[PDB]
């Protein structure tokens, strides 16, 4: 079972870094062919996903084709555009080109840092929201404030102040409020971009159907179906009806859930457990597919045009490896960092 | 392919506020959802 | 393939309908509430006239 | 065999669908591979073939 024994100070240190690695973020290329994984140590790996899914595939094809140090602190969030890869690291966002990150140069385009309260902590950036219909980017983190940045020029337009503690996740549903934000304070807030005000607040811990005071009050994940909402984290995995703010159904699971998303007609979830949780919208546990990590922090559906062969579900968390699901009942393989 | 009261239409369309009336639905799916949450409220 | 995509979409719509209807069915009826509101309004008008 | 039986344990079909031309040989096709794993008769054939070998 111990196949590779390191036998050397550098290789023992590399085995210790791989053993203590956490993969926070995932991003996909504009084509389906590449994957990007953010690191505990501020590194970024680039995964040739089409080469991994090919018929000709080697054991060294499940390795980063380009990995590079990109931030001083951990990479908590990535997002991708038509041409760029935006990565939020220590307290600032860097931008990378997909054409140049495969080459030997690996230079950055810009480096933008939002204005702060000048406290001596240099707060994090937990969630990156890429807004269509206008070239914009929403920053959220330990400043407890939502910053809006233009993508063309590095100017910060709106600052939104509704939360008490820091923010974990953002959302988008293309209507009049159009922006959800959930945080450590325990309330999902709605942020109309035109008036730059808060229009609705849903406190999930106040409702006794959802409370669970043992884990605490923190909202880790949000999801939108433009009429519905899935809110999870500390309290419970709950299905809310927007414009009513009523808890419709509860998903009966013990472990706290760090990420949630809408599938075609399923609910995908992952958290402190080992497995990926597939729910039905009524509230019935359809499946639990075991992964290779003891806990998961990120899911990604690679639903991109011009590459139908790169249509997989990728999962990552408290490990140095990424589980790739070519089908939703079993893992096909795993990409080492 | 296996799956598991009402309001008059003009009364629903003329009594509900335009936040709950959802004039963009004038799809049957969002129309029935507007009927359901109007009955709930 | 096209018919099964449409079928799963209609199934999601039916599950949304059932999810709202189950929450509505935790509340009492509509017409019985109208009858008891009419009775309570007549009793309140009589009590207001007596007061 | 342990990897394939691990896949069979972890898929967990859990199927009234059958209430609603004969294929004689196995269809060794790269493109299908998942419509067969969703079936129960294919699993019965593979597990019976294991039992006959054992």
């Amino acid at each position: 079972v111990p196949l590779a024994v390191p036998l050397g100070q550098t290789e023992v240190f590399q085995a210790l870094q791989r053993l203590h690695m956490t993969i926070f973020s995932q991003s996909v290329s504009p084509c389906g062919k590449f994957l990007a994984a953010g690191n505990n140590y501020g590194q970024i790996a680039i995964f040739s996903l089409s080469s991994a899914l090919s018929s000709e595939a080697k054991e060294e094809s499940k390795k980063p084709v380009v990995t590079f140090q990109a931030h001083d602190g951990p990479v908590y969030s990535m997002v991708s555009t038509d041409r760029h890869l935006l990565s939020a690291g220590d307290g600032e966002v860097k931008a990378w080109l997909w054409a140049e990150m495969l080459k030997k140069g690996c230079k950055e385009l810009w480096r933008r840092q939002p204005p702060y309260r000048t406290s001596l902590e240099v707060p994090e950036i937990n969630a990156l929201l890429l807004v269509p219909k206008e070239n914009s980017l929403i920053l959220a983190g330990g400043d407890c404030q939502l910053h809006t940045m233009d993508l063309e020029t590095g100017t910060f337009t709106r600052v939104l102040r509704g939360h008490t503690d820091y923010i974990h996740c953002l959302a988008l549903r293309e209507r009049s409020p159009e922006v959800l934000s959930g945080g450590e304070d325990g309330a999902v807030r709605l942020w109309d971009l035109r008036t730059a005000k808060e229009v609705q607040t849903i406190e999930v811990y106040k409702h006794e159907e959802c409370s669970r005071p043992h884990n605490g009050r923190w909202i880790g994940c949000l999801a939108t179906d433009s009429d519905w909402m899935v809110c999870g984290g500390g309290p419970a995995l709950t299905l809310w009806h927007l414009r009513s703010s009523t808890p419709t159904t509860i998903f009966p699971i013990r472990a706290p859930q760090k990420h949630v998303t809408f599938y075609q007609d399923l609910i995908l979830s992952a958290g402190q457990g080992r497995c990926v949780n597939q729910w039905q919208l009524s509230g019935e546990l359809k499946a639990q597919v075991p992964g290779s990590s003891p806990g998961l922090l990120s899911l990604s559906l690679n639903q991109q045009p011009a590459a139908p062969e790169c249509k997989v579900l990728t999962a990552a968390g408290n490990s140095c490896r990424v589980d790739v699901f070519t089908n939703l009942g079993y893992r096909a393989f795993s990409l080492s960092f | 392919l296996e799956f598991k009261d009402l309001v008059s239409l003009e009364e629903f369309y003329k009594e509900a506020p335009p936040d709950i009336s959802k004039a963009e639905v004038t799809d049957p799916h969002q129309q029935t959802l507007a009927r359901l949450d109007w009955e709930l409220e | 393939k096209k018919q099964i995509l449409q079928a799963k979409r209609i199934r999601k719509n039916r599950q949304e309908y059932d999810a709202l209807a189950k929450v509505i069915q935790h509340h009492p009826d509509r017409h019985e509430t109208l009858k008891e509101l009419e009775a309570l309004g007549k009793e309140l008008e009589h009590l207001s006239h007596i007061k | 065999s342990e990897e394939v039986l691990a896949v069979f344990k972890s898929y967990k079909l859990d199927d009234k669908m059958e209430e609603l031309v004969y294929f004689a040989k196995f269809l060794t096709s790269e493109k299908l591979m998942d419509l067969q794993l969703s079936d129960s008769n294919f699993r019965r054939h593979i597990l019976l073939q294991y039992l006959i070998l054992f």
